[PDB]
């Protein structure tokens, strides 16, 4: 892949970001 | 080199698309609650 400028940022209830995003 | 936003656990979207916009060459992320992906 590359530097796509994308990350599966999943949210809980509030807005927690309980998953830590990459991109790499 | 931020590639991870580790340091954005238990964080908000806000900080997350905002720093995590760019970052690296400009890497954005994808704000979604969570749900299935796309059928």
């Amino acid at each position: 892949e590359y530097r796509i400028d994308r990350v599966r940022l999943f949210v809980d209830k509030l807005d927690n970001i309980a998953q830590v995003p990459r991109v790499g | 080199m931020k590639t991870e936003w580790p340091e954005l656990v238990g964080k908000s979207v806000e900080e997350a698309k905002k720093v995590i916009l760019q970052d690296k060459p400009e890497a954005q992320i994808i704000v979604l609650p969570v749900g299935t992906i796309v059928t």
